[PDB]
């Protein structure tokens, strides 16, 4: 069924699933032609795949070449989602396979399924959580790497750094979502607490600053902070 | 002209044959249906007065053999059976019919309706999907699951209904993933209709004895199994113009006969609306659009 804000530990035991977050996907511009008509221009995307439970994330490079003369894009970018994911799934040995897809749009459950139909025991389930991925691309590495991509490529990460030497999954998957949601919400506010202080740098290996568990104490809140005062700018309450 | 006898109607019943329909009281002196037109399937059915639960009734076909009801006061219902002895058969329908205990068939001559709602059932393939083979008609009752429903319990009384299912391997090839899902025609013109039914009258059967059955007994897996043939049809870009046609006049039938109260559980919105006004074939069904509209406006 459904992942909401009920059975939501499910994701930190130990049965293998991946979220699916196709928000990336298809990416365009949009700008006006000589004659004063509205064009777009894709730019290179990418599907993001994520362990929450382990923090590995398969970045697929989604290259702009893959739209080439094709037609309903938005509907097309669904299917090259799905056929994407369910290779992934094929590459890895079995007792990695997952038992569970969490897509986080509605609208990728018919073509995972149809592109699973020969994984019939991988559990394709949607979520009620708003969950904040589509901003995996004001992470700035994983940004770079998207757009530097001259083809198709898949790049791994852990998306947790370190953290899982120090925390659990749960309250590393809280941590991320928060620093997210802060991203998403107000992208120049949360990337100027992240990187104010610049005697805090990011490891070569990892995606963001190597706090101490006291400045991510600090860095939690502000982001907290960060989030109220935004709603309540957005709703005037 | 053929005869279906009555032994008698112990039990009061509403007797419905084809799309007819009357009311018989407890040990009301009645004895049979006579004049039913020779050529095509027939469908006789009963609701007790005191069970408003459970429709049931018997397919058949007059060519076939001599059929009659009985009361059996241990099942509790009116059995269709055969009678093997020509003479002896002749002989209770002349005298039931010189005392006119005999309701006759009541066909109006400008009215095809029964032929156009059965243009393509024929008695062998109902055989084949409610397996009873000591019998050359075949039982059908409200309750009856199909096998379809049955793989998501007792296989004797199933409905052997064709299984079509739009996200399984049979209906999509590897490697056309997109294509197949979006554009069923695949599955309809290759799977279903050269590799399974081998023609679209076989198919337009079943597509016929699915509705009837959901509208006289109210089967609910009979109508899911009537929507699933026409949403096939409707979500394939690529059909024989010879099979919209047929179907367009099929449908319109189907829904000009349909009990006006029942259109709330017989008709699928989502079906009906990707149909008419969604699908490849929104185009093709001018008369079932009409039809649809000014009737079940409600329903869209």
């Amino acid at each position: 069924g459904a992942m909401n804000s009920s059975n939501y530990a499910e994701l930190f035991n130990n049965d293998i699933k991946l979220f699916v977050d196709d928000t990336n996907v298809y990416r365009v511009t949009v700008h006006k032609t000589f004659e004063g008509n509205v064009a777009t221009k894709a730019i290179n995307g990418c599907i993001f795949t994520l362990n929450p439970k382990t923090g590995h994330l398969f970045l697929k490079i989604i290259h702009t070449s893959v739209w080439a003369g094709q037609k309903r894009l938005s509907q097309l970018a669904k299917w090259k989602t799905a056929e994407e994911v369910s290779a992934l799934v094929r590459s890895l040995p079995k007792e990695e396979q997952p038992k569970q897809i969490i897509v986080t749009r509605k609208a990728m459950l018919d073509p995972l399924e149809v592109h699973m139909l020969d994984f019939p025991n991988i559990a394709i389930r949607p979520t009620e959580l708003r969950l904040p991925f589509s901003a995996a691309m004001s992470i700035d590495k994983l940004s770079d790497v998207v757009m530097k991509a001259t083809e198709p490529q898949m790049v791994l990460f852990n998306i947790y750094d370190d953290w899982l030497d120090r925390i659990s999954s749960y309250t590393a998957f809280s941590r991320l979502t928060l620093l997210l949601r802060a991203l998403k919400t107000n992208e120049e506010s949360a990337k100027m607490i992240l990187l104010s202080d610049p005697t805090i740098t990011i490891k070569s290996y990892h995606l963001w600053p190597s706090f101490t568990d006291e400045q991510w104490i600090t860095i939690e809140s502000q982001m907290r902070d960060l989030i109220l005062t935004e709603y309540g700018r957005k709703y005037n309450v | 002209m053929n005869t279906v006898p009555f032994t008698s109607a112990p039990i009061e019943v509403t007797i419905g044959i084809d799309q007819y329909s009357f009311n018989v009281k407890e040990n009301q002196p009645f004895h049979g249906i006579k004049d039913i037109p020779i050529g095509h399937v027939h469908v006789i059915h009963f609701q007790h007065a005191d069970n408003s639960s459970m429709r049931y009734g018997y397919w058949f076909d007059c060519r076939m053999g001599n059929f009659y009801i009985q009361y059996d006061p241990k099942d509790g219902l009116y059995k269709m059976m055969e009678e093997r002895d020509g003479a002896k058969f002749e002989n209770i329908v002349h005298n039931f019919k010189e005392r006119q205990m005999m309701v006759s068939y009541p066909k109006i001559d400008e009215d095809d309706t029964w032929y156009n709602l059965t243009e393509f059932v024929q008695m062998d393939k109902i055989r084949k999907i409610v397996r009873k083979d000591e019998n050359q008609f075949s039982y059908v009752d409200s309750s009856m699951t199909t096998v379809q429903e049955n793989e998501l319990s007792d296989p004797a009384h199933s409905l052997n209904y064709t299984v079509i299912n739009f996200k399984s391997r049979e209906a999509i090839r590897p490697g056309h993933e997109m294509e197949d899902f979006l554009d069923k025609s695949y599955y309809l013109n290759t799977v279903m209709l050269q590799g399974i039914f081998k023609n679209s009258s076989n198919y337009f059967g079943e597509l016929q004895f699915a509705f009837l059955n959901a509208m006289f007994f109210g089967n609910y897996g009979s109508s899911l199994q009537w929507h699933a043939m026409i949403e096939l049809i409707c979500s394939s870009a690529t059909v024989p113009k010879h099979m919209l046609d047929k179907l367009d006049e099929i449908l319109y039938y189907q829904i000009k006969t349909l009990p006006e109260q029942y259109s709330d559980i017989l008709l699928n919105e989502r079906v009906w609306n990707i149909c008419l006004y969604s699908s490849f074939q929104k185009n093709s069904l001018h008369n079932t659009e009409k039809i649809m509209e000014n009737k079940y406006p409600e329903l869209l």
